[PDB]
DNA sequence: TGCGAAATTCCATGACA
DNA sequence: ATTGTCATGGAATTTCGCA
DNA sequence: TGCGAAATTCCATGACA
DNA sequence: ATTGTCATGGAATTTCGCA
């Protein structure tokens, strides 16, 4: 059996709603497998048509072979099933209510995010870029590289050389318990 | 003066008129009697306004302003006082074409790696698609990767918009340009430092020295146009497919597509090339970086017969930008400061600013 | 089709196929172990639609195609396949470049007489002077020597008032232009026809076919820049003395001014030749035509090393005059039905009107 | 003593008031002393302005080195003497009230003008060029040859082998003699 | 019958929408 | 069923002045 | 150890405002 | 105080298939 590769698998899945940024509630999730490589995309809804939009924009730097997703409504829809097989990719699904690279990463990013919007729920959009570039500099201990590395073969020229806290301080907590009320 | 030609007249040598020539006064001038027919001789105070009046009648070069005078006059070393007003006479100088090639192109290492050097620059407008009008190219220096983005505008703005979504996949070192208004804005310059990013511009109105990215422009026309043929210039919802169709394809020198170069493996688009199914990702890293750094790099051609290479002090001058009707095509002369490489130079404009200039721009001041 | 590739598989030889080599079935397709790794052999009945996949991914060339196909594939002879759809291929044909340079300029004789031939063609527009906008510029093909019309338009009419002008001192045989809208109306057909001159028409968007008069277009400009140095751009008073001045200024080349070649002998311009002073008239016109008969002509230069001349029969493109924004460069192939000169071919269009037309504006239709 | 040259000597004159043609009363008569060249310029007066004006358009073909005319004020004005010596020309004047090549030439363009404005006396503005290419392809007797012949050194386009009447005819000497009622 | 320097000729370069 | 041209100014080559 | 033909590589040409 | 580039398709050159 062959060796894993990037773009044999994405996994993606949608994260939201948020608090409205841009006119933005949700995260399209798209991981790379092999790599671990995330990429983000803002939406209006979770819907088939944002992922379509979205994964377009995504799918014309480089095509998956197999899309990996949950039974959500917008991947399990007809239309997101006539997208994929336009385009040779084939569709995944875990089964309906059911730990590895991939979720650990979905972690970081939902952690990563709520650290983030802390005193600024409505600048989200204009930080995924720098989201992003976090995700893909940080460190993997299983493997010896990070994602940029793995999907160039070359260090970057933003190195997160500070593995950040990524915990919620005494008074980012006391933020997040105010933000609620 | 009438000093050196009495002399002459009373049988005596001077240097420069030969001594086998009959020289004598008629109508109240020294004349001579040369094979072509008897010419006057004028007196040496007299010769710079001659050669000035032959000239003015047509602006002339050497020769043609030489049969002029020559069919009155003869005097020792007529062609130096020629050379000596052709060099003096402004309008000629800042008018008349250059005779000269520049020397040959340089053709720089490619950037080592990924990442290391964008170029950028607009193509447009184009017949107006969805409200848009321009396209924003990112070139990837040495991968040829190419990215494309669709703007209402050339734009500091648009451009700012569209990087920021290219970043998100990782920062380059320098981005390089054109000096359109969009790249030279201080929004841009701010926008760059905020990242650690270093500008770096073209010597102005040279494209050459950004060719990757201009030369892109021409394939992703020439693919739109195909794509376009006997429909409506619909480009917006073709540019993801031209892009995407671009970064895969084979350059027959390289041997790779521009999508091998940044992944080393292909994705799955049709005909991906399967040959490190085998490998490991680590083994298949290893490979591309090996592929990497033995790609085919271009020789410097050899110079054309009659090229010239700047010299630190020579006078030469700059090609008007966007000459109006009937005005010269050449700025006044300007000093060589410094010669950065054979085909760039800083000049010292006569204002003076110091501007660093392609020697595409440049011609040498002739008649020194 | 089976038919083929069922003799391969139990170890038969077919013609192409070396022998060699294992060929097998598996995962339903015959397959073959070659250098670079494992392809399958498509049925012959599969390979167009192939080729045609991988070329329409970019619209790619020969091995641009061809690295895309042998990727995943194998069979003989691929790039013929390659090469038969890229001729066939409508929007590659009419979209890509030529690789191929014109065959080498011809250098027609000099007009043997002044009034033989008549070069003319229009300058402008110029920024208003008196209102007018025009120079109407006349070079008589013997001599050189031109004649100066401020105008208002670039018409016939303007056109007809400058020449009743200049036909009041002799009748040309032939007055040759380009396809401008002032030459080519039927009421300057007529004003010709009127007076026993012939009208000659370069082949389309074809400048160099009258290069006398468009490099004499060049010095009016560059005497007029020079003399418009540091005011404002006042031309109309100029035409006049630049007219004079520049027919009387030196060729180089040729020793001779224009006016001499016209008449023989200067006017009372500054630095007339007085070399014919004791000469008769008589004696000036016999000298006049045997200096008229002897002068420089200049040889065809040598083609460049990928050069294409025109054979009857053969499919070639004509260059779009004025291509709308993304779209093709070339017209759809047609046929050379005579070839007048090498530099010069009837083509049968594809309507298909009859057209004469520069090399220059041709390519040789690829891949036969 | 030198031969004579075309350029040497050109003689000027004016014929009219004629009537009017376009706006225009006179003729401007340059006749190239050597070789009977002729080249006429309709005017609106017999001035130094109009003369100045129709000779700076002779003038940016052939600069002649002697201009010849009678005393006319147009002629003898300080305004004409000026634009001759910036020119280099000299001016030659035959004494006031005062047979050759050029005088006969003079003849021939009164006498064909006369012959052609009969029954239309308006259009001679239009014939200018034609009388001159007629006066100049004209075949001279005492000379083997024709104006264009000398000034060019070649045949011509345009040879007149009709030697015209140059007589006013029957119906013509009626024509003049009603043209005056 | 040969030298140094001037004169002349050669000719690549660019430019006429 | 038509067609490149020529000013320009360094460099190459020739001619001139003298012996 | 050398042939004919196919494959690959060379590279002038033109074009990106 | 910076810098040409590369798809293209015939032709030239090399390699392949076979002996
Ligand atoms: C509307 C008419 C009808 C048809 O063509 C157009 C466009 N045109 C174009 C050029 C031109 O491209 N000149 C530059 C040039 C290029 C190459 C060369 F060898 C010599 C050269 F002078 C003209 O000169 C010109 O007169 C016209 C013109 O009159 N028209
Ligand atoms: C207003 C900005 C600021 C300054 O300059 C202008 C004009 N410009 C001109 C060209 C151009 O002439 N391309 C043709 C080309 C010519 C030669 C070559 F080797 C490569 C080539 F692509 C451009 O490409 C371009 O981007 C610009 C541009 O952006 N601007
Ligand atoms: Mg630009
Ligand atoms: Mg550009
Ligand atoms: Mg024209
Ligand atoms: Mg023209
Ligand atoms: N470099
Ligand atoms: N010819
Ligand atoms: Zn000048
Ligand atoms: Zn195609």
């Amino acid at each position: 059996d062959r060796p894993q590769k990037p773009f044999d698998k994405f996994f993606i899945d949608y994260i939201g709603p948020l608090p409205p940024s841009q006119g933005y509630l949700y995260v399209l999730v798209v991981v790379d497998g092999m790599t671990g490589f995330t990429w983000l995309y803002p939406t209006k809804a979770p819907s088939t048509s944002a992922t379509v939009k979205s994964l377009n924009v995504l799918t014309s730097i480089a095509i998956p072979k197999v899309i990996h997703s949950d039974q959500g409504a917008a991947f399990t829809s007809s239309t997101f099933a006539e997208w994929a097989k336009e385009r040779g990719i084939h569709l995944e699904f875990s089964t309906p209510y059911h730990h590895g690279k991939v979720e650990r990463k979905n972690s970081d990013i939902k952690r990563l995010l709520t650290k983030l919007l802390v005193g600024r729920p409505t600048k989200w959009y204009d930080l995924l870029p720098v989201v992003q570039l976090a995700l893909n500099n940080t460190y993997s201990p299983v493997l010896k590289y990070t994602p940029h590395q793995l999907l160039f073969g070359i260090d970057s020229n933003t190195p997160f050389a500070n593995q950040d806290t990524l915990d919620l301080t005494r008074e980012e907590e006391l933020s997040l318990l105010q933000e609620i009320r | 003066l009438d000093a050196e030609l009495d002399q002459l007249l009373q049988g005596h040598y001077i240097k420069g008129y030969p001594k086998q020539y009959t020289y004598f006064l008629e109508d109240g001038k020294v004349k001579v009697s040369r094979p072509e027919g008897v010419k006057i001789i004028p007196p040496q105070s007299d010769r710079q306004k001659i050669v000035l009046q032959a000239h003015n009648l047509a602006h002339t070069g050497r020769e043609a302003t030489l049969l002029k005078i020559a069919n009155l006059y003869w005097w020792p070393n007529m062609r130096k006082d020629v050379v000596k007003q052709l060099g003096r006479c402004q309008q000629c100088l800042i008018t008349n074409a250059s005779n000269k090639a520049s020397g040959p192109i340089l053709r720089p290492d490619r950037p080592q790696k990924p990442f290391d050097k964008f170029f950028i620059d607009y193509i447009g407008p184009l017949p107006p698609s969805q409200g848009y009008l321009y396209v924003l190219v990112v070139v990837d220096g040495m991968t040829g990767f190419t990215w494309l983005y669709p703007t209402k505008a050339p734009s500091t703005s648009a451009t700012v918009k569209s990087l920021n979504v290219l970043t998100s996949i990782a920062i380059p070192k320098v981005i390089h340009s054109d000096q359109g208004a969009a790249f030279t804005s201080s929004t841009f310059a701010e926008w760059a430092k905020e990242r650690g990013i270093h500008l770096e511009f073209s010597t102005p109105y040279h494209p050459q020295s950004h060719g990757k990215v201009e030369r892109k422009n021409s394939d992703i026309k020439r693919l739109l146009t195909k794509l376009l043929v006997g429909r409506p210039t619909k480009w917006y919802d073709l540019l993801p497919v031209v892009q995407l169709a671009l970064n895969n394809t084979y350059s027959p020198v390289l041997k790779y597509t521009p999508h091998q170069l940044l992944f080393g493996i292909d994705s799955n688009t049709p005909f991906a090339n399967q040959d490190t199914l085998d490998l490991t990702r680590e083994e298949e890293l290893s490979l591309l970086q090996e592929i990497r750094t033995s790609l085919y790099h271009p020789s410097t051609p050899p110079a054309s017969s009659r090229s010239w290479s700047p010299v630190v002090g020579q006078l030469v001058q700059e090609r008007v930008a966007r000459p109006a009707s009937l005005r010269p095509r050449w700025h006044k002369p300007s000093t060589v400061l410094k010669v950065l490489n054979p085909r760039t130079v800083v000049i010292l404009d006569h204002l003076g600013n110091n501007r660093t200039v392609s020697i595409d721009n440049l011609k040498p001041t002739s008649h020194q």
